[PDB]
């Protein structure tokens, strides 16, 4: 049974190492969510600092890949940082060679191709991570593109990743069935973040403090992460209505 | 060679003469110096003919693969970047002097490229041995907010100045117009101010004038059946 | 490390056999039968396509018979994709020889070169062998009309009449029975088709299930012509010989 | 070419002419020699146009990748990347580059990198063929901690003279102001600076 | 480090079977149904856009892909493997042909290059075979219209019409009854939609079906005028609306 | 089963058992700690005196990287040395290109990516060490701890080795009782105490204390070893607390 | 068991069995003793013979004028490592005009042995070394294990029955360290130390091997009738 | 010293009404020394004709190279290469030796088998395509050939008239060049017949 150790086909036509890499994705026990506004793309993720000895400022699963592109990871931090470093290098190289900023969907495809190679080449293992890329693309507008250990990728109206992804997914599905549009009809990104947090609270059924969340926001020509105080202001606005 | 590029209201126009020379001899009277990198990105080339053709084909090929890879229409800055880095690497030995123009989702663009890999930005540009004659016209008649009709006129006039005054340029004027939100129109032989006059005499010889030694049929067909 | 997963494709068995070569030959024994018959005035190549469909485009199809140059052709038995790799290498080798010596490559030299490539995969590199057996039909001015075969071991031999693929035991017995040295192409055509018609696993032998070719000096004066038969031409020769 | 960078109270200002020449022919009379390698780290380019562009493009790539990993780079770091390229490829390059940038911690800084690939941190720097004609003027007229308006006048007067005497320099005088407030582009035309 | 897997991962078993190729074909069998039909004046290729989630934008995922202006491709099996094959197929069309002859390759030769790449993944060191079967439709001047299937082994066959993947056995039977040598392109599209409806469970419309044709030259899609010999791509992907119009006359 | 026989293989859980086995080698090693203070960091380690024949103060375990970073580790000592050698190469190439000394977070990722790379292939073994490191840079003091998986985080206090639980408990008390912060000289004293308290897990053999520190005020932001009177002062403080 | 096939595999308890098996090769090797004072450092080695017709395998190797070692285990591996030390000592002299520090020499051996324990294909070294030397910080004695672990000591012993000599040195620690400016008495203590590891056989003229280095004493090896004085 | 004028020689091609003509001299020399009067410079691959002037070793090498490539083309494509396609193949092949070029002046001539359109093309030593409507010239008497062609040529000449024009263009050009002459060959090419004629000329 060495067909379960390396990335070769089983008799069923399956790749067990790829499937087990998908299971490593949930090892952190963190849930992430991404939604699109009119002028922005918002990504939120649970933040868990179990040890008091940890410096909580360094505990993060959101990465600034380029000025325009942000990335949240679902999976162990070593593989997450491996993927982050590569994406940063690829984004920088793209700009140098082709004279313009790498689009979110193109980076997603590139990283998905690299992941595909690990599913086909035996000496390289898959990374046990799911990568959710976000930006406000200059051509396509607000963009969410997600990559997995199979080398699969696709664009999203909104998405969720983690142990309780299905609960979040259905919650988002039901909202877009009502509104009948492909985004959150809202002017300011602040209110889009409030929507994202509100619907995660409703789906998971848990309340959040400022230190329980981690937020990333993509606008035209820049991506940035919110501080604990910026999130606190966001949580106050939700509670007051 | 005289090649020019002129920006206008809603796009950009490039133009070129059609003379190729080897020393003091004209190799080709109706040479095509306007090259297609992509459907809406065209460039005019001066210098070594094989180089301008080859470097345009290579970058045009990679631009096409890039467009398919990214699911986006190609940009002029991408062609510019790929051309300059290729030419820089070869330290000027690839003798391609290019005026690169086009329209893309960012807008309309006009650049020049020299063999050593340096790029320049402008509203009007000229390259080649007739560039001084062409630039004299451009510097005398160019203005901001040109229309499509005015830009074609100015571009072709600049080429004509090269055709008449530069011995390295001649024959016809080729033009390509690239307007925003429209198909690029390639105007091959836009002007033809150098048609040769009728000859005084016909030099058709009487049949049997040349002395022959042998005759034979040449077998061009494949090996036959039966 | 990686050693754990290595099948070791180039080793001897205790009996002194090459495992992968033997298993590749087992694969080839399930492939469509291909027959070669050499006559005094030409060579015949006949081959059976494997369980085809009515929706297969036959006139543009080629799975058995391939052209290496104007003088040499091959019939394939085994993995078609493996065969095409070798065929393209053989085509290049023929052209290299022609460029070097300004003469068409002798048949045996081409055969030996391909056979040596196959041999290499059985002795070094740690890769699986090519699961292909060839019947080479060719002509040169030294030995005239020649038939050869090669197999995954890289061993090759010359033949008057030979079969590869499925039911070779039954096919070779039938060929050995009816073959004679003073035989001609037209007779060899009939023998090839009759042998396939008896050894076939199909219910009946039809034009759509066959590929056929001849190498004749039947070309205008001292020269050689290759004829890859068209579907309609295979249908006609089947009626002529009295099979359909 | 006439280029200069001058530190002052609020930060640093880069200045340049706009002339590119092939021998005595002016190939470009409106050239932009003030180029951006990072938000508030710019450079003045002199020498080969192809070389200095290639170098600047590589530096911009390096600092973009630096930023993605380690945050905003210092002006010294940018100068070091320029130096590394200029020094190690000295046999094949003709590039005279002035690096100028604004930090909040370090404020305005200027680093000049001549042909050999050496680095020199200075209060102000001048370079290019036309700089030769203003060593006297600039040395006599430069003061530390000048105002924005004084520094603009200093650069305008200096490059005006460099343009006047150097055939390889001319066109418009471009300037880029680097302060905490942001990035400001200035342009000055012949009719303005010639009558000075 | 170093790739120390320099040995074949696909080998012959005692029965003569190449296990990894058979298993790759099994993966293709599980894949979503795709089909191709050849008409007199064109070719059609079609498949189902099996959306993994309703939140996912299925327009961004392209199962039917342009390889050259006159050649298109669709697949059944593992999507990621298909995506990289399309990238390699597009590139090899330039490097091994267009940069040499100044023109796009004929369908059969591009298929041959793709087939070669898939064969090498069946024999080279430290790799598994591609887990896809391709259907490649195309046109060229001297061969006319053509349709090819390419399997994980690297073997390829020309078809008048065929189907691969989930319900290929039933779909091929359906095509055998309907196909003839006098079909026009519109008739082939109609038959393609009928055949594909049988294998689809849920929604059947322009948004859940992906369909492209190889047909007449499209000068409107060329992007430029001024060269008479350039008349535009024969490959065209049908829009969501264009599919729905033909579903009313179904 | 068989998933634990080869590195870089995912088990059905999604785990890399070879990395988890490397952790067992770390847990078997001597205790080492790190304490983040007001303007710097302090590192301390337990050195087991196997025999009287060991020369005191000679077998130095704590290692310097560049001139501002200190590194200490528990587990397979040679693996730690290999990692520090790489760290020194990484720091040198950073300073070569960018002039400024490598920032601590930047340095942390360099080690992290290198250790993580040794979980990607079966042709290599994971590192059998957990490394505690840090120092002072332009943005201030930083303390990190890096595991065999390549996983690392920033820490207020860090501990690893056989006496990690005892140490962690002691570090947690300091964080609670000193929210405003701890001084550099205090941290050295506390470091000595924690190693002595953590020595109860290795109480068979007696040990030698080794401390180092980087501090903006006390050492000008450079890594230095605690020697002589300051070391003895910390030992006396530690001995007083256990009694 | 299942985790000892190669050096690239940890066991479930975090052990490297191939390294441990390499360590076992040292225990099979003949005994060798190392000890030092403040002025001198001494190596004493019990050489082993195949039979009465054979020669006694050499145990001590010179690395530089101020440094050398004694071996126990696979002799060819000691030749490879000693050759590496010779080169590193030599590089230090040629490039920096500097005698290589004994502590740094130990660090270089540690790192060289380590690479063989983490990579696939290779194997650990199957030998233990005792390095002595006199540098700018006085006399030194190092113990090398092929796991990579190098340790600076006052005295030690490795090989078969080495525990007896190691205990003796642990008692004599306070005495032999003080033997300054007296090479013969320091050797005597080393010969008396190695004698605690002997069973059945005794120290003969072609059995014993001694080496010394010190303040005004280059690394020199004594064999044959040169060591009869100490028997 | 100059590789393009060591051996000498010329090639000229012309279009006519539903026909093309290509012609060459027969001289091969070593500078002043005449060596061979049978060195033909025109070759053909199927119905596509290729003339090559310049360094004789490269003339031979390139003929062998294009025979090699056109034979592989035919096996894979299952059809003969056309003049337009072959022209691109020549250009590609010459440019791959950009900085170590074959010292030659190739000339392609032929009729497209499908469209029936006459086609000629010329190249420089590194691959640049000159696709002329009227005529192409190459070799050590290229100046002379340009002068002859530019005066003698008229469009839409019948095959037998075109023969006279191209023959006189070659002969009179060769007679003003020291390194050309020593015999001449003329190919008249129609859609499905090709006639080859050796010309009688002065042998000095
Ligand atoms: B123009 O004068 O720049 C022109 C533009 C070219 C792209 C058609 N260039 C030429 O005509 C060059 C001049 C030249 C001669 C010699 C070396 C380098 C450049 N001519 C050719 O490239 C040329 C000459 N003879 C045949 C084919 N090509
Ligand atoms: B300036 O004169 O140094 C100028 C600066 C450049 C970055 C735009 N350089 C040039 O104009 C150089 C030539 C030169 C003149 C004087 C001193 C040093 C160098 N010109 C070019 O590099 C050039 C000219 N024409 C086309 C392309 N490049
Ligand atoms: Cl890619
Ligand atoms: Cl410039
Ligand atoms: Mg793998
Ligand atoms: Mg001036
Ligand atoms: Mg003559
Ligand atoms: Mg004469």
């Amino acid at each position: 049974g060495y067909d379960r150790h390396i990335t070769i086909f089983s008799p069923e036509g399956r790749l067990y190492q790829v499937e087990y890499a998908f299971k490593a994705t949930n090892q952190t026990n963190i849930n992430s969510l991404a939604v699109r506004g009119k002028d922005c793309t918002v990504v939120i993720s649970q933040k868990k600092v179990p040890d008091k000895l940890l410096d909580p400022t360094t505990v993060s699963y959101i990465f600034c890949i380029s000025r325009t592109i942000g990335m949240v990871v679902n999976g162990p931090i070593p593989d997450a940082r491996n993927a982050a470093l590569r994406a940063k290098a690829e984004a920088a190289e793209f700009r140098y060679k082709y004279g313009y900023d790498m689009p979110c969907d193109v980076l997603a495809k590139r990283m998905a191709n690299l992941s595909q190679i690990y599913t086909q080449r035996a000496y390289m293992r898959p990374l046990g991570v799911i990568l959710t890329f976000v930006s406000v693309d200059e051509e396509l507008g607000p963009s969410i593109y997600k990559t997995d250990p199979a080398g699969y990728y696709v664009g999203y109206k909104a998405t969720a990743t983690g142990p309780k992804q299905q609960e979040i997914t259905t919650n988002l599905e039901n909202h877009f069935k009502k509104s009948k549009i492909d985004h959150i009809n809202e002017e300011s990104w602040e209110k889009v973040v409030e929507f994202a947090i509100t619907h995660m609270i409703d789906a998971l059924g848990t309340e959040f403090s400022k230190n329980d969340l981690e937020v990333g926001v993509a606008t035209k020509d820049k991506f940035f992460t919110l501080s604990a105080e910026n999130i606190e202001e966001r949580l106050v606005a939700i509670a007051e209505q | 060679t005289t090649i020019v590029g002129v920006k206008f209201n809603n796009g950009v126009v490039i133009a070129a003469d059609t003379r190729s020379t080897q020393g003091p001899i004209v190799a080709d009277k109706n040479c095509a110096k306007l090259h297609r990198i992509s459907p809406k990105i065209w460039c005019a080339g001066a210098g070594t003919a094989a180089d301008t053709e080859a470097v345009t084909q290579l970058i045009g090929s990679n631009i096409e693969l890039h467009s398919l890879y990214t699911s986006r229409e190609p940009r002029v800055v991408s062609a510019l970047q790929m051309l300059k880095q290729h030419l820089f690497k070869y330290q000027g030995h690839i003798g391609a002097y290019l005026i690169v123009a086009g329209v893309d989702p960012t807008g309309s663009h006009l650049f020049s490229i020299h063999a050593h890999g340096s790029t320049d930005v402008g509203y009007y540009l000229s390259l080649g041995s007739g560039s001084l004659a062409a630039m004299a016209v451009l510097e005398s008649h160019w203005k901001q907010d040109l229309t499509k009709e005015e830009a074609i006129k100015l571009a072709s006039d600049a080429i004509q100045a090269g055709i008449w005054n530069d011995l390295g340029s001649g024959s016809n004027v080729d033009v390509c117009v690239m307007e925003i939100g429209k198909d690029a129109e390639y105007l091959r032989n836009y002007l033809t101010p150098n048609v040769r006059e009728e000859k005084q005499k016909s030099y058709k010889f009487p049949r049997g004038t040349t002395a022959v030694l042998k005759e034979s049929i040449v077998n061009i067909c494949d090996i036959q059946e039966e | 490390g990686s050693r754990r997963y290595d099948s070791r494709t180039t080793i001897f068995s205790p009996e002194g056999r090459l495992y992968q070569v033997e298993y590749a030959l087992e694969s080839i024994s399930h492939a469509g039968t291909a027959i070669g018959i050499m006559a005094s005035d030409g060579i015949v190549l006949a081959a059976e396509r494997k369980v085809t469909s009515t929706l297969l485009e036959q006139d543009t199809s080629t799975e058995k018979l391939y052209k290496l140059n104007d003088k040499i052709a091959v019939a394939v038995a085994g993995l078609t994709a493996d065969a095409e790799i070798l065929i393209n290498t053989a085509r290049i080798h023929a052209q290299n020889y022609l460029k070097t010596y300004n003469e068409d490559i002798p048949v045996e030299i081409l055969v030996r070169r391909l056979s040596d490539i196959k041999q290499g995969y059985t002795q070094h590199g740690g890769l699986r062998p090519f699961g292909v057996s060839f019947i080479y039909a060719g002509y040169d001015d030294r030995y005239g009309y020649q038939l050869y075969t090669s197999n995954p071991s890289g061993n090759y031999t010359g033949w008057k009449a030979i079969s590869v693929g499925a039911n070779t035991s039954a096919a070779q017995t039938l060929l050995q029975m009816d073959y004679k040295d003073d035989m001609k192409v037209d007779d060899a055509i009939e023998l090839a088709l009759k042998t396939l018609s008896k050894t076939t696993d199909s219910s009946a032998l039809t034009y759509d299930r066959l590929e056929f070719a001849t190498i004749r000096k039947g070309a205008n004066d001292g020269e050689v012509y290759q004829k890859i038969f068209k579907p309609q031409e295979i249908k006609d020769i089947l009626v002529k010989t009295g099979i359909t | 070419t006439s280029i200069m960078a001058v530190t002052f109270k609020d930060g640093v200002i880069l200045g340049a002419d706009s002339r590119t020449t092939t021998g005595a022919y002016i190939a470009n009379r409106v050239t932009d020699k003030l180029t951006r390698v990072h938000d508030k780290i710019w450079c003045c380019r002199s020498g080969s146009a192809a070389d200095t562009q290639a170098i600047a493009d590589i530096v911009q790539y390096h600092l973009e990748l630096y930023t993605s990993q380690y945050g905003t780079p210092s002006t010294e770091t940018a100068a070091s990347v320029f130096k590394e390229l200029c020094y190690e490829n000295k046999d094949n390059l003709t590039a005279g580059i002035i690096v100028a940038g604004y930090d909040d911690k370090n404020k305005g800084e200027v680093y000049t990198i001549p042909l050999g690939g050496s680095v020199h941190k200075l209060p102000y720097a001048i370079a290019g063929s036309g700089s030769t004609f203003i060593y006297g003027y600039c040395d006599k007229n430069f003061r530390e901690n000048m105002s924005k308006e004084e520094t603009v006048d200093f650069i305008k007067h200096s490059l005006s003279q460099a343009i006047k005497w150097d055939g390889s320099s001319g066109g418009v005088i471009r300037m880029v102001v680097l302060t905490a407030a942001g990035v400001e582009r200035l342009i000055f035309y012949p009719d303005e600076y010639e009558q000075l | 480090m170093t790739d120390r897997y320099s040995f074949s991962l696909t080998t012959f078993s005692p029965s003569g079977k190449l296990g990894q190729i058979d298993y790759a074909l099994t993966a293709v069998k599980q894949g979503v149904t795709s089909l191709g039909i050849k008409a007199t004046n064109g070719v059609v290729i079609a498949t189902e856009k099996k959306s993994s989630s309703p939140l996912a934008m299925s327009e961004t995922l392209s199962k039917v892909s342009l390889l050259t202006p006159d050649i298109g491709a669709v697949y059944s099996g593992m999507g990621p493997d298909y995506r990289v094959l399309v990238d390699k197929s597009r590139k090899v069309a330039h490097t091994s042909y267009k940069r040499i002859y100044g023109e796009y390759p004929p369908t059969k030769l591009l298929v041959s290059e793709v087939a070669k790449i898939m064969q090498e993944a069946t024999q080279s060191g430290g790799v598994r075979p591609f887990g896809v079967s391709l259907l490649i439709a195309g046109h060229d001047e001297f061969n006319g219209f053509s349709l090819y299937q390419v399997d994980p082994s690297g073997s390829y066959f020309p078809w008048k019409a065929t189907a691969i993947g989930k319900g290929s056995v039933a779909a091929k039977t359906f095509l055998e009854k309907r196909w003839n040598d006098e079909l026009e392109l519109e008739d082939a599209i109609h038959i393609a939609l009928l055949t594909l409806k049988e294998s689809v469970e849920g929604e059947f419309n322009g948004d859940t079906i992906e369909l492209a044709i190889i047909g007449d030259e499209n000068p409107d899609l060329l992007g430029y005028t001024g060269i008479p010999t350039d008349k535009g791509p024969r490959f065209r992907k049908l829009t969501s609306q264009e599919i729905n119009d033909r579903l009313e006359a179904l | 089963t068989g998933y634990d026989l080869s590195n870089s293989v995912f088990s059905p859980d999604g785990r890399n058992f070879q990395v988890e086995y490397a952790v067992k080698a770390v847990e078997n090693g001597t205790t080492s700690i790190g304490i983040k203070c007001n303007d710097g960091v302090v590192f301390a380690v337990e050195k087991l005196i196997t025999s009287k024949l060991l020369v005191p103060q000679k077998n130095v375990k704590i290692q310097v990287v560049d001139r501002h970073i200190g590194c200490v580790y528990s587990g397979l000592i040679p693996d730690g040395r290999h990692l520090v050698n790489r760290g020194r190469e990484e720091a040198a190439s950073f300073k070569k290109l960018y002039k400024t000394p490598i920032p601590i977070p930047a340095f942390a990722d360099r080690l992290g990516q290198y250790v993580q790379a040794h979980t990607l292939y079966n042709s290599v073994r994971p590192f059998g060490v957990s490394t505690i490191f840090g120092g002072v840079d332009k943005n201030g003091a930083h303390l990190y701890m890096l595991e065999p998986s390549g996983s690392y985080w920033g820490y207020k206090g860090a501990a690893t080795g056989k006496g990690r639980q005892s140490a962690k408990a002691e570090l947690e008390k300091l964080v609670d009782h000193h929210p405003e912060g701890l001084s550099a000289r205090e941290a050295v004293k506390q470091a000595a105490k924690i190693i002595y308290l953590a020595h109860e897990d290795n109480k068979e053999k007696d040990f030698e204390l080794e401390i180092s520190w980087c501090s903006l005020s006390e050492t000008n932001g450079l890594h230095k070893f605690v020697k002589g009177d300051l070391l003895q002062e910390a030992i006396d403080f530690a001995q007083k607390e256990i009694n | 068991n299942n985790y000892d096939g190669d050096t690239v595999t940890f066991s479930p308890t975090g052990r490297l069995f191939q390294v441990e098996y390499a360590l076992e090769a040292i225990k099979q090797g003949s005994v060798t003793v190392g000890l030092r004072s403040n002025t001198h450092a001494v190596l004493v080695a019990l050489k082993r013979n195949a039979d009465e017709l054979s020669s006694y395998q050499k145990k001590i190797i010179k690395c530089d004028e101020h440094m050398g070692l004694s071996l126990a285990g696979l002799a060819p591996d000691a030749r490879v490592l000693s050759n590496y030390l010779r080169q590193q000592c030599n590089y230090s002299s040629l490039v920096f005009n500097r005698k290589l520090a004994v502590e740094r020499a130990g660090h270089l051996l540690c790192d060289k042995a380590q690479k063989n324990t983490q990579s696939y294909g290779g194997r650990p070294y199957g030998v233990g070394l005792l390095i002595i030397g006199y540098d700018k910080s006085g006399a030194h004695l190092l113990e090398f294990q092929p796991s990579g672990n190098v340790t600076e000591l006052y005295g030690t012993a490795i090989g078969a029955r080495s525990q007896g000599a190691k205990t003796y040195l642990e008692r004599t620690l306070d005495t032999f360290i003080k033997i300054d400016g007296n090479p013969d008495e320091l050797i005597k203590a080393g010969v008396e130390a190695i004698s605690q590891s002997l069973r059945d056989e005794s120290l003969t003229v072609d059995n014993l091997s001694i080496a010394i280095v010190g303040k005004d004493t280059p690394f020199t090896i004594y064999d044959g009738e040169a060591v009869a004085k100490y028997i | 010293s100059d590789p393009s004028s060591i051996n000498g020689g010329i090639v000229v091609a012309m279009t006519g009404k539903d026909c093309v003509a290509i012609a060459c001299d027969l001289r091969l020399g070593s500078q002043s020394l005449g060596v061979s009067n049978k060195f033909e410079k025109i070759f053909h691959y199927g119905h596509v004709f290729l003339g090559i002037t310049g360094l004789a070793t490269d003339v031979t090498t390139l003929n062998e190279m294009f025979r090699y490539k056109t034979n592989l083309y035919k096996l894979k494509e299952e059809r003969a290469i056309e003049p337009e396609t072959f022209t691109q193949l020549v250009s590609s092949s010459l440019y791959e030796r950009r900085f170590g070029p074959y010292f030659v002046g190739p000339v392609v001539a032929g009729i497209n088998s499908k469209s029936g359109k006459p086609f000629i093309a010329g190249f420089d030593l590194i691959g640049c395509i000159d696709e002329a409507k009227d005529f192409i010239v190459s070799g050590t008497a290229s100046d002379q050939l340009f002068g002859m062609c530019e005066s003698l040529y008229e469009p839409n000449l019948e095959p037998e008239d075109l023969f006279e024009t191209i023959s006189q263009a070659l002969l009179n050009a060769a007679d003003r060049d020291a390194l050309s002459g020593w015999g001449a060959v003329v190919y008249i090419i129609k859609k499905d017949e090709v006639v080859k004629r050796y010309l009688k000329m002065r042998q000095d």
